[PDB]
């Protein structure tokens, strides 16, 4: 079950056995992030590290006491030593606490991990502040996506998307504080 | 093609289907016991019973019994009551 | 003396070649560390030597209790494992046959206070072998002698071909315990031989006797 | 015939999946913020198979509003 | 008629065991459904899978009805 | 997913197998999902590393 | 006629295309053919349950019944649930009828 | 009258199995909702596997109901 | 009244599927009239159970 | 005495229909007051099983 | 003293019910601490719907408490 | 004595209600070990969660004790 | 024959614990047909750990059963 | 002496309220081995709300336990 | 003979501990078939906690089999 | 005889005590199954968590087996 022993470290030696002798070894993304998964530590008691992403923007990188994230199965909430855990999220809010004071994107759906150092990596694809949506719109689409469902069945998913995203984005703009 | 050769030879038993009954026969035979209803008596009380005190009203039930526990022979009137 | 002639491709020459090789299948060799060549090929075949026949007996015990079984569902028929010595000695007879062959690994000598435990449970699975197969064939035929005597109580009362929605409805609950008795049938000796290959495939297990001096590289 | 979310099993991959469903965001966005997501939303990229060596046959893509929500 | 009496109250609280077969087959024909609603490709072996489950836990739905018959007629 | 990306964690358990998967089928499907999702992230960042560049 | 090689013709016809399931039509009432035999199946118990019963009616039932009766008999032999009792009163019955 | 007291008070314990599939009845009928919320594209199918499991989780019901049957009216 | 302790298996089979209906509009709300609509199918097929355990509790009252 | 163990199941089927009000609720709390607008509804209908077998044990006691 | 030896082992069999309602508090208060271990932000308002779940199957251990006392002094 | 004799029957029937309350509360404690696994910094106010609905499953089990004292003593 | 009638109440009463065995068979059957939709691929084993698990689960039924026909008819 | 024959039928009877109480001990230990195998740094922690909910869910078993020898030797 | 009627009505309730054995084997077998459903891999580890949890869940079994075997013949 | 013969049929119908413990062992140990199915690496201290949950079940099984030799032989 163990036939590669692969690694950065492994590509390095045998690299320098099939290529010239004047290339030196190409990069590899273990080089670039500081932070592991396994390497103990990174939790500091209270406040713990949440990397929430996008593909065009880092959105938080600091760290924070709760976060609540739209899990597929329902809204959980983390807390510094959770347990490892991949997510896979609905379109829902991430709700990032730092205390009294708390900050909400709604996401459009996409992983997040728990690492066993207890370092959160919420990575979405659009995940804007509901600052920034408008409550009209949203059901206008909504029901157009109501309406709409042929025997594509390439659409059957799409519209299956459409519609449980909007939902989930009509009870969100509700309970606002 | 070969169609018409296995039909010449028409239906077999399996092949030592003697053996399996010569088996059970001769396992429901060689019970070393009286033959499920009745008991063996002298010779003396065989050659002096009638053949319809010999019968039991047990062992002749009836063919299709128009009352449940009919029977058809009647046995000896001489019982031990 | 002059044996008969057998197609090629016969279809009960087909369903015993499934059969036998998906009882084969239940208690598989194992695979050896060496590669398997003229040096380890006796050593395949001590193996194959040492390992029961379990191929053969469970479809044996396969083919003749679904035979058993299915006697009981022709009419004017009842089955045979219907029988409390007939069912439970063919469970015993595995029991026996599993323990004759685990006594053998050893030199028929039988094998603090957990060992009375561990015998306990397994003795019972004598009596659990062939009990289950008993009460299967004698459960299944009783409750349909108790409601074919409540379906015949309706057009005893009432008419004959009268009042024929009461009786319709008891006539299929009927025939549907039929069709689960042919079920039972199948399944019940399917059961018995699965775990016949599993009782005896329990003490299934030697030494492979292998290469003891080679020349490597 | 696949197994799997509701996606994979209409033979729609993940990464069309969650894109359908960041492109749905974009457009109830609000209006300062809605326009410059259409900016990350467009698709401009052409592909071409190589079968042999140097060979052609392509696919343009001059999209705008985002990744197709029809059957590929 | 102590006896003929006690065989009516025996059985009656012989059946109910089956109960607990009628528990056990709404479990496992709930899981048809769970099971079906995971990967709808499989869902005519799930059937089989249940009607496999059905017939050996029906059979301890018989079981029981056996000891209630041995007790009521014999 | 699994044609060589679990192969290779499983090394006397498993590396990943610290993780609870939340995912609504199989940690086969949503590893599935997920390499998918590597792929067109660290696609991304290439072709914009490299336009950079 | 050869004995064996008659029949075997007529019950291959009566077999295969012999179908009352379409020369009886029966297709304006029937949804399949799979549920004519499901209840082709049903009709040949109820018709064998009423023939094997009438075939000898004054019988005494080995069965029980649920405390019905057939006709009017009601006091009889035939309904009496007890057996070495109705035994006597069949015998009675016997040589009257 | 010990024996008509005791069908009474037999067939009465004899009921107790209908527990059973009530409670059998419920787990795979909210096992419909669970693989119905889930999928709501084969919810048409999940019904065609949920009335199924309701006609074989019922004929425990038909076989406790006969036992009250057969104790009360044999 | 023995009876009529067949009514707990009914009481405690709608509590599990009128359990199963609250976790199942929580996922998606949006199905919510069509689960009812296997809620209460689901409530109507287990009252079944509910009046044949007490049909016979008024047949062996009243019969 | 009997009769009233009916109200077990009863009982034990609230305690799961209440704690997946519990769970469903912390599963998405925008749909929160919703789900007990089915809980009350479901609650509704196993209370039904709670009073027949209370109407058991008044028409044992007083019929 | 038939009357009164019956009301004695009456009322013993009429508290059983509170075996049922005392595992639905369990369930119950099993999952507001499972669901106040998933988002405890939430914390606040489940127990909000423990309470008034808690009040609400008590509502069958007082009619379960009514007819223990409704056969012992009435 | 068939009374005093029917406080002794009547009250064993009458303590099976801790059987209910035994098996709730291992669900409330085995949740809350479930509970105190996922975000063990709630873990001491699950505990807080866990002995409110132990001292409410309680409740009801003293309210069974008090009804094993009040046939056998009252 | 007080002892002959209670046979048959204590076989009746000792054929209960088939409704235990129905029940966790169900469980178990549930569970392949839940274990086969995740991953088909072992479908062929999990009937393997099924039908293991039946033939000692039923070992129990059987256990029940004995004491039946022990009681009953010695 | 049927005061003191009632006593070993209702102390029997009254015992069965351990069925619940070690069907409590098994979720709560169960719940343990899953919630240490999901993370394993707290498993020593978690062992503390176990033994905690032992021996709390055992002061229902202490409860039973009274009234047994409070039937018997009081 | 009223003893001698007693040990067959007694050990019939006496074996109805095999009815939660019954049901708790097939909990501990229905989470074989979803655990080696996961990872197959330990598949062969799996069994071997389940064969070991089997043995030690039948010495409960054939602990009440002994109290039949007690009462019965001792 | 009649107090010879509640010393039967109280001490069997105390021995129902083994079924929720033959239930509680069987989640136990199939949370063992389960939870060594999620990370083997823990599959040898998950064991000695089953243990440390069989010994402390059982407890209820020797509270209700003293109890059983103290109706029937004290």
């Amino acid at each position: 079950e163990a036939a590669a022993p692969a690694g950065p470290k492994e590509f390095t030696e045998v690299w320098n056995k099939k290529a010239p002798s004047t290339l030196i070894v190409p990069e590899f993304p273990s080089n670039y992030t500081a932070v592991k998964a396994v390497g103990e530590g990174q939790v500091h008691g209270d406040a713990f590290p949440v990397n929430f992403y996008t593909p065009h923007s880092i959105l938080s990188q600091a760290q924070k006491d709760t976060v609540v994230l739209p899990g597929v199965d329902g809204y959980f909430g983390v807390k510094a030593s959770h347990v490892p855990t991949i997510a896979q999220l609905k379109p829902g809010v991430v709700e990032l606490h730092s205390g009294a004071e708390s900050e909400k994107f709604f996401v459009s759906g996409g992983f997040a991990f728990v690492h066993p150092n207890g370092v959160t990596d919420i990575c979405v694809l659009e995940a804007a502040t509901l600052d920034q949506v408008d409550p009209a719109a949203v059901k206008s689409a909504l029901a157009a996506a109501s309406a709409a469902q042929p025997t594509d069945e390439f659409e059957q998913a799409a519209n299956r998307a459409a519609i449980e995203l909007y939902s989930a984005l009509e009870s969100a703009v509700e309970a606002k504080a | 093609s070969y169609s018409a050769y296995f039909a010449k030879a028409g239906f077999q038993f399996p092949a030592g289907l003697s053996a399996l009954v010569a088996g059970i026969v001769a396992l429901n035979v060689c019970t070393g016991r009286p033959t499920k209803g009745t008991k063996e008596i002298s010779n003396a009380e065989y050659n002096a019973t009638p053949i319809g005190y010999l019968q039991s009203p047990d062992q002749h039930p009836t063919a299709f019994p128009k009352v449940p526990g009919m029977k058809d022979v009647h046995g000896s009137p001489h019982h031990h009551h | 003396s002059s044996v008969r002639d057998v197609k090629t491709g016969s279809l009960p020459t087909n369903f015993l070649t499934g059969v036998y090789r998906f009882w084969r299948s239940q208690n598989p060799a194992e695979k050896p560390h060496d590669p398997v060549n003229d040096r380890l090929l006796p050593a395949v075949v001590d193996a194959s030597d040492k390992r029961a026949s379990i191929g053969t007996w469970a479809t044996t015990f396969f083919c003749t209790i679904i035979s058993c079984n299915l006697l009981g569902l022709m009419p004017f028929n009842e089955a045979p494992t219907s029988g409390l010595g007939f069912a439970t000695g063919l469970g015993v007879s595995v029991w026996a046959t599993a323990t004759i062959l685990g006594l053998s690994k050893t030199g028929f000598k039988f094998p603090f206070i957990f060992v009375p435990l561990e015998t306990i449970s397994y003795t019972f699975r004598a009596v659990s072998l062939g009990v289950r197969l008993w009460v299967n064939m004698l459960a299944g035929h009783t409750l349909l002698h108790i409601l074919t005597g409540m379906a015949l109580a309706l057009p005893f009362s009432l008419g004959f071909f009268s009042m024929v929605p009461a009786t319709f409805g008891v006539c299929c609950l009927l025939s549907a315990l039929v069709g689960l008795e042919y079920l039972v049938a199948v399944l019940q000796s399917g059961v018995f031989s699965i775990l016949s290959t599993v009782y005896v495939g329990e003490f299934n297990h030697d030494k492979f006797i292998g290469p003891a001096a080679k020349i490597v590289k | 015939a696949p197994s799997g979310p509701f996606y994979r099993v209409a033979g729609m991959s993940y990464l069309r999946y969650s894109n359908i469903c960041a492109d749905l965001l974009r457009n109830v966005l609000k209006e300062p913020f809605k326009a410059k997501a259409q900016a990350r939303q467009a698709i401009h990229f052409r592909q071409a198979p190589y079968v042999d060596g140097k060979a052609g046959a392509s696919k343009v893509y001059e999209l705008e509003n985002g990744i197709p929500k029809t059957a590929n | 008629s102590v006896l003929a009496a006690s065989k009516m109250v025996g059985a009656g609280c012989a059946t109910i065991a089956l109960a607990g077969v009628g528990a056990g087959l709404g479990v496992m024909f709930g899981s048809l459904i769970n099971g079906a609603a995971r990967n709808p490709n499989i869902a005519k072996q799930l059937v089989g899978y249940a009607l496999l489950g059905f017939a050996l836990t029906e059979s301890i739905a018989l079981f029981s009805l056996l000891v209630v018959f041995l007790i009521l007629f014999a | 997913p699994d044609l060589l990306e679990k192969q290779l964690e499983d090394v006397t358990g498993n590396s990943l197998d610290a993780y609870d998967i939340e995912a609504s089928h199989e940690r086969s499907d949503v590893l599935r999902d997920l390499t998918e999702f590597h792929l067109g992230v660290t696609l991304y960042n290439a072709m914009l590393e490299n336009n950079c560049s | 006629m050869a004995v064996t090689s008659f029949l075997g013709k007529a019950f291959e016809k009566y077999f295969y295309d012999f179908s009352a399931y379409e020369q009886f039509g029966l297709n304006r009432f029937l949804s399949s053919k799979g549920q004519y035999v499901a209840l082709r199946h049903v009709g040949f118990v109820m018709v064998g349950v009423n023939v094997l019963l009438a075939a000898n009616f004054p019988f005494n039932p080995p069965f029980p019944t649920i405390g019905m009766c057939p006709a009017g008999w009601e006091g009889t032999w035939v309904c009496q649930a007890d057996k070495a009792k109705a035994l006597e009163m069949y015998k009675e019955w016997k040589k009257s009828n």
